[PDB]
């Protein structure tokens, strides 16, 4: 568990699995309650961008 | 459920525990509990 908070950040999480969105997917479902700019920020996304 | 909600305590800023009232309202807006015209009545029973 604290060894898989390296993949969070980095660009490439996604990578080797059919699902490319899961970020996405987690930011709208949890921004609205425990802040989109820190979930954006938890997962490396920039949100603007 | 609110006192333990991160983002109302951070909104709160008095040393003393105490969240202003406007500071109160975006703490409701943001964390989507209640709605609009629920927030007015909130904020009348709250401790003017």
């Amino acid at each position: 568990g604290q060894w898989d908070r390296l993949v969070l950040n980095t660009p490439s999480f996604p990578s080797n699995y059919w699902d490319k969105f899961v970020k996405r997917k987690v930011l709208d479902k949890h921004g609205d309650i425990f802040g989109r700019e820190r979930i954006a920020e938890l997962l490396g996304m920039d949100l603007a961008s | 459920d609110i006192v333990g909600s991160e983002a109302f305590q951070d909104y709160v800023t008095d040393p003393r525990g105490l969240i202003s009232k406007k500071d109160f309202q975006k703490a409701m807006d943001s964390q989507k509990q209640f709605t609009g015209p629920e927030i007015q009545f909130l904020l009348s029973c709250s401790e003017a």
